């Protein structure tokens, strides 16, 4: 109870807390795939440029 | 109220009863008779004032960590 700092039960539990970590595993799944488009992107526009000049 | 039958216990004649069995050479052990050989606590005391502090104590440093 000290230690807790509450006197009923621990705080940050529960289904609405362990629910993030599947959200920041979906969310960084979309994250990596609109990034792996965007690195496709700007990489193809880079090395257009690049044989276009050099 | 109640006849003196009922009170006395008997109707017609009181009945012998058997006494109680003493084992001479010993202490009697019925239900009354314990605390000859089960004290209260007196033996670990300051363990407990000591066990008592480390229990709190290192329950409330996981409790605090388990919470941060
Ligand atoms: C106070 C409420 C009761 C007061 C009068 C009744 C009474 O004391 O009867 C003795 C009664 C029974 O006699 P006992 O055999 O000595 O009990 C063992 C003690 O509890 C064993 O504990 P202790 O009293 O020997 O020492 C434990 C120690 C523990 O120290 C700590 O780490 C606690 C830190 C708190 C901050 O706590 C303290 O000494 C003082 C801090 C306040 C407690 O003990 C108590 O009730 C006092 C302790 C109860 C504490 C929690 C109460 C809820
Ligand atoms: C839990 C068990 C109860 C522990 C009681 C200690 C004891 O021997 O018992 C002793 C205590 C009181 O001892 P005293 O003779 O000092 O008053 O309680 C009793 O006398 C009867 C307890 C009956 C319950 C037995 C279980
Ligand atoms: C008072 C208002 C009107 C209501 C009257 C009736 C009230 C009845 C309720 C009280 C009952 C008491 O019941 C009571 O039980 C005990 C058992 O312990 C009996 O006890 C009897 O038997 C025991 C052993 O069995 C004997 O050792 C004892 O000498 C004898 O009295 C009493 O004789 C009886 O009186
Ligand atoms: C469910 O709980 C289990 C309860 O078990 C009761 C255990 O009973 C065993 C008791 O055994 C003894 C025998 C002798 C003694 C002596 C005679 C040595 C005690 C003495 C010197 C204090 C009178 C103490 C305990
Ligand atoms: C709080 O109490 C709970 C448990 O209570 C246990 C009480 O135990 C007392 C046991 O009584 C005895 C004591 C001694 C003995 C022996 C056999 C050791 C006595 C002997 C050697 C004199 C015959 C037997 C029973």
């Amino acid at each position: 109870i000290y230690g807790r700092g509450s006197l009923y039960g621990y705080r940050f539990d529960g289904e609405i807390h362990r629910q993030e970590a599947q959200n920041v595993i979906l969310y960084k799944e979309k994250e990596a795939q609109e990034m792996a488009v965007v690195m496709e992107k700007l990489e193809k526009e880079i090395q257009e440029w690049l044989k276009t000049m050099e | 109220p109640l006849p003196n039958a009922v009170v006395q216990g008997y109707t017609s004649v009181r009945g012998p009863k058997r006494p109680l069995d003493h084992f001479y050479g010993r202490t009697p052990l019925n239900i009354d008779t314990l605390w000859h050989w089960v004290k209260f606590p007196h033996r670990y005391d300051n363990l407990r004032f000591a066990v008592c502090f480390w229990a709190f104590l290192v329950s409330a440093h996981f409790a605090n960590k388990k919470q941060r």
